[PDB]
């Protein structure tokens, strides 16, 4: 059963976690110049909410 | 398989020089001999676990 | 005043190889080995010429030499470098090392040689500057520092940009498992200067004052893991340790000497001179979580070495095993066990330079890592596996070996505060028994024919036999008379043991 | 108030580059050369440096109701007129291989420099917006400078859509804000109602555009890879640099800026920033994708500090020295990247699998690239990891637990990339003005290693700067 490290391979999760993610957000880029503006509004939106909220 | 063996009966001789070390200071034989039961004067229950493990 | 001089001569050393580069291709090989004579001969000369036996109870600030010098005023970051006894037997040892590292190293010409020193000299200066630190921002520099160069070590030294397993996987994990650490416990002396900034009102990163800063209780237990998570991934312990078997099976094991027998000593260098004199109450009640960790990286890291195959994973995965006895030592009230733990960490070092040297060397003379690939070479070896086998024999503790009193005296102050944890903790040799005797039938006990490659052997020179016997002779006198530097660490380790004691 | 010598002392910046303007203008006209232009040029941005001085002899004082002068404003107008000039130094040894038209490059840098040395001195909204444009219209066509490419009018393209929206979304903040308080003027404002916190917000859209923060970022990739590389060393240090001394000049002086309403928000967009930087940027083989990817991480290390400028006076001094820290780095490393580009070649084909090699193909500039690329992460000896060590300690001055977390995370995150870079150029190998353009890559590599080993000069600088 300790064959093969086990402690090891499970404090390497946090990299597993982050490069999964990362892709994740590089997935989540788009290119086309439309969602850039929709990104911009929906920035103004959460702005205005998080600032309504305090 | 002897030396695995060997060297489980002296983790059991240690125990008994750490616990005589813990009770009674000293690990010359002589000295031991005539300061053993100057020691021991109020309690005995530990010393059969020193001498049972140094069997 | 010599300690400016003594974190220095490393890194002048690697300007001048690197300068004389272009004057010369043999030449940084005789550079480097002058430079280091003259590290441990300032380093001895602190031993002979200071009090060495000085005043057992002389307060927590005793110093045989100290260095003050402003760096950064505007928080008072100086260069506040001051040695004890304990800190003068780190820096001989790490001169001796830094000998062995520049004798192995040589006749090893490449395209570029001087790169290879200036690096080598960085990072032995480093872990000099880690030993001698007082300051705290100061320590901090030097600890991770000496984390940069051995990365361009394992990475254009591991091997010369042909497989990309030396890079991303052993190096970037050697790297990040560290300096991730680092961060942590530099956040952790911020909040403990800020803290003392609000109880006095003067901004200071020096030890002596920050040593009775006034904390509430619950707070200085959270400073006491961010120290703690810092001296725990860079000596292996429990939980963070994936980084050292990759580590040195890939460096060159020059560069795999640094590694383990001096980068693994920092860690409880730091446990015993800035985690428990700051934090004496929050060590008090972390204690039995450290003796839990301790006896579980013994057990864990034998079980490991017995099942693995190759031999640098297997000294590995022996250093694991090793360490848990010294932070088992430190995590309690006993001076005996202190004193303990330095002879036994002093010996780790020179057990575990020998057998990473004479791996390489058996590597380069077979080429052939595998090691149940081999067997039965001792009819062709003439004096590599009789040193060798010593060397196995030291690693567990083999009586007239320095390993033996170290780790028992650990267990005599062990016993001696607590039983039960002790009990437990002593089956360890049973186990270092047997993966001792793994590597050495696995290796050298059998039949030639189980290689082809077993049939051509070649012959051993005469520096690399000096530099063997050298150490084994060393050793081998450290465990027959270890007084001389017992007397040495006597008052270092009774202050700290005093205030650790006085001050809960 | 009107014009007194005080005041043209004062303005002697905005002045020696204007002058600059309408005699390399001139000049264009008379003969059309490339070596006149270059050496009028930079003679005009060399002079702005000298006068420095001379606006030091001044002291702390106003100009108009639309500026202030002061110290903190002398340090700003530093950085961006070394970058002006370490730019037309890049755009030399690229211009020569150009084609035709070889002299517009030079005057349209001259404006943006006249853009970056408003925005350092600003003391009024309406500054803040001749400050913006005057850079962007240079920045609107630069990218667009070599239209010849596929990539490069793709480039200006997006950017220009892109940049004139932010400056309406910012223009109609600015008014909304304007409708409460009876002033413009950075001080006279706010003496927390809905409307105007909510003009507030659209100021922080369209300022957050430029800065590249994390729901805008999505131009910095593109146009990085589409301009040209001299374009990209003024774009990733020039602009972000004069852009961020005027966003925190308003938060300093404004009494809004006090409150807690604006304080979370622009912390959430600094996480976010770090952490939607950092974790993108790792699958990336193109260099200047990479160098556009670590610009919205650095502009977010430059949050947490501002978030915490109202808690402590150290956080004037940890901002400053980080722009001088990023300054360094990012012109090292863009001028390796457009050193490689010698003659203009068309399309640069610079990828992070084309520079394998490069040790034995050109070792001194292997090296300025991975001095640059260690101090872009935190590593030591390095001026950047002063800079970081100072956003550590004002976050744990002002108790913002999850930003400091996110930069040491982001920290751990991101010196994946930036090692791979600096490892890639040790693998195995698959004129006048270029040594010109050389010597300054070194001497960026000089000043970033003294300056991390014994960073106490600079501190003495930027002291000496701040008020």
């Amino acid at each position: 059963l300790l064959k093969r490290d086990p402690l090891n391979s499970m404090m390497n999760i946090p990299a597993v976690l982050s490069r999964f993610a990362g892709k994740g957000l590089l997935l989540s880029e788009n290119g086309y110049l439309r969602w850039y503006v929709a990104s911009m509004s929906i920035g103004a939106v959460v702005v205005l909410a998080l600032l309504m909220v305090l | 398989k002897a030396f695995v063996v060997t060297r489980v009966g002296d983790v059991f001789l240690a125990f008994a020089l750490f616990i005589l070390y813990n009770e009674l200071g000293t690990l010359n034989f002589r000295e031991m001999v005539e300061l053993a039961p100057a020691h021991f004067a109020d309690g005995n229950n530990m010393l059969m676990w020193a001498t049972l493990m140094l069997l | 005043m010599l300690l400016p001089w003594l974190i220095l001569i490393p890194f002048i050393g690697g300007f001048l190889c690197w300068q004389t580069e272009r004057f010369g291709v043999k030449v940084p090989r005789w550079i480097a080995l002058i430079t280091m004579g003259l590290t441990l001969a300032l380093s001895l000369q602190l031993w002979l010429q200071g009090g060495y036996s000085l005043t057992q109870s002389a307060g927590i600030p005793q110093w045989q030499s100290e260095f003050d010098m402003p760096w950064i005023p505007r928080f008072g970051i100086s260069i506040h470098l001051a040695i004890d006894g304990l800190s003068l037997l780190m820096v001989v040892l790490t001169g001796l090392l830094g000998v062995l590292a520049v004798l192995c190293s040589w006749k090893e010409i490449e395209k570029y040689q001087g790169f290879f020193h200036l690096n080598l000299m960085w990072i032995l200066g480093g872990v000099i500057g880690v030993f001698l630190a007082i300051d705290m921002f100061l320590f901090f520099f030097f600890w991770e520092m000496m984390l940069v160069p051995m990365y361009f070590l394992i990475a254009l030294w591991g091997h010369k940009a042909s497989d990309g397993k030396t890079r991303i996987t052993a190096a970037t994990k050697f790297f990040i498992y560290t300096q991730a650490s680092g961060l942590v416990m530099l956040i952790a002396i911020l909040a403990l200067v800020f803290v003392h900034y609000n109880a006095t009102g003067v901004w200071t990163f020096n030890y002596e004052e920050l040593l009775n800063t006034p904390m509430s209780s619950g707070v200085e237990y959270l400073l006491m893991l961010g120290f703690f998570i810092a001296f725990a991934v860079k000596m292996p312990v429990v939980p963070l340790h994936g980084w050292l078997p990759d580590a040195h099976s890939q460096a060159p094991t020059a560069g795999s000497v640094d590694l383990a027998g001096i980068l693994l000593k920092t860690a409880a260098y730091g446990l015993l001179r800035f985690s428990l004199p700051l934090f004496p109450n929050a060590s008090a009640e972390f204690a039995p979580i450290a003796m839990w960790l301790g006896v579980i990286g013994i057990f864990y890291g034998a079980w490991m070495a017995f099942a693995q195959t190759d031999i640098k994973r297997l000294i590995a995965y022996t250093s694991v095993s090793h360490m848990g006895f010294v932070l088992i030592a430190i995590y309690t009230g006993s001076q005996l066990a202190y004193q303990g733990a330095v002879i036994q960490m002093i010996a780790h070092g020179l057990s575990a330079a020998g057998l990473f040297i004479l791996c390489g060397q058996l590597y380069e003379r077979i080429h052939t890592r595998d090691m149940r690939m081999m067997g039965g070479l001792w009819s062709k070896m003439k004096w590599l596996p009789a040193l060798s086998l010593f060397f196995a024999v030291a690693t567990l503790g083999m009586p007239g070996t320095g390993n033996f009193v170290g780790e028992f005296m650990i267990l005599f102050g062990s016993f001696q505060v607590v039983p039960v944890i002790t009990v437990i903790s002593t089956f360890g040799l049973v186990f270092a028994s047997v993966y001792s005797l793994a590597m050495l039938h696995r290796a050298y006990f059998g039949k030639a024919k189980s290689q082809i490659a077993s049939q051509e052997l070649p012959g051993m020179s005469l520096r690399e036999l000096f530099m063997i016997l050298l150490l084994v002779v060393l050793l081998v006198l450290l465990g027959f008379y270890p007084q001389p530097i017992l007397d040495t660490s006597h008052s270092a380790i009774g202050n700290i043991q005093q205030w650790f004691v006085n001050s809960v | 108030m009107t014009i007194t010598p005080q005041n043209l002392i004062a303005l002697l910046p905005l002045l020696i580059v204007g002058l600059t303007v309408v005699v390399v203008m001139l000049s264009i006209a008379w003969r059309r050369n490339h070596f006149l232009n270059a050496t009028l040029s930079v003679i005009g941005l060399n002079a702005a440096l000298v006068s420095l001085w001379f606006v030091g002899q001044a002291g702390a004082m106003d100009v108009t109701p639309l500026m202030r002068v002061d110290g903190f404003a002398m340090l700003y107008t530093g950085l961006v007129l070394l970058a002006s000039l370490a730019t037309c130094t890049f755009a030399y040894p690229w211009l020569e291989g150009y084609n035709d038209n070889k002299d517009e490059f030079y005057l349209l840098v001259l404006i943006a420099a006249l853009g970056g040395i408003l925005l350092a001195n600003a003391n009024h909204l309406a500054s803040l917006f001749l400050g913006i444009e005057l850079i962007s219209l240079p920045l609107f066509g630069l990218v667009g400078y070599a239209f010849r490419q596929k990539r490069s009018l793709e480039a200006s393209i997006k950017y220009t859509i892109l940049s004139a929206a932010a400056s309406s979304f910012l223009l109609f903040g600015m008014a909304l804000v304007y409708a409460q308080s009876g002033d413009l003027s950075f001080v006279a404002l706010g003496k927390n109602e809905p409307l105007l916190l909510a003009g507030f917000g659209l100021m922080i859209v369209g300022l957050g555009f430029k800065l590249s923060l994390v729901p805008f970022h999505l131009w910095t990739p593109d146009v990085y890879q589409g301009a040209p590389a001299p374009v990209s060393t003024f774009l990733a240090t020039a602009s972000k640099i004069a852009i961020f001394g005027v966003v925190m000049r308003l938060f300093l002086y404004a009494p809004v800026g006090d409150s807690e309403a604006i304080r979370v928000v622009l912390a959430i967009i600094a996480f976010a920033s770090i952490i939607f930087g950092n974790l993108m940027a790792l699958s990336q083989t193109n260099i200047k994708r990479l160098l556009g990817y670590s610009s919205i991480s650095h502009l977010g290390y430059l949050l947490v500090a501002l978030i915490a400028l109202q808690t402590g006076e150290m956080s004037m001094e940890a901002v400053g020295v980080y722009l001088a820290g990023y300054l360094f780095s990012s012109l090292g490393a863009f001028g390796v990247v457009s050193l490689m580009s010698s003659p203009y070649r068309g399309p640069d084909a610079d990828s992070l699998f084309s520079y394998r090699g490069l040790f034995w193909h050109r070792p001194i500039l292997a090296a300025v690239m991975t001095v640059m690329m260690l101090s872009l992460a935190g590593i030591p000896m390095t001026l950047g990891f002063i800079g970081k060590f100072y956003v550590l300690a004002v976050g744990v001055q002002a108790h913002l637990w999850w930003l400091v977390g996110a930069v040491v995370v982001g920290s751990a995150i991101g010196l994946y990339y930036y090692l791979r870079v600096a490892v890639s150029l040790y693998l195995h190998a698959p004129n006048w003005q270029y040594s010109a353009g050389g010597i300054v890559v070194l001497i960026s590599a000089l000043l970033v290693l003294v300056l991390g080993v014994w960073p106490q000069p600079l501190i003495s600088i930027v002291r000496l700067a701040m008020p």
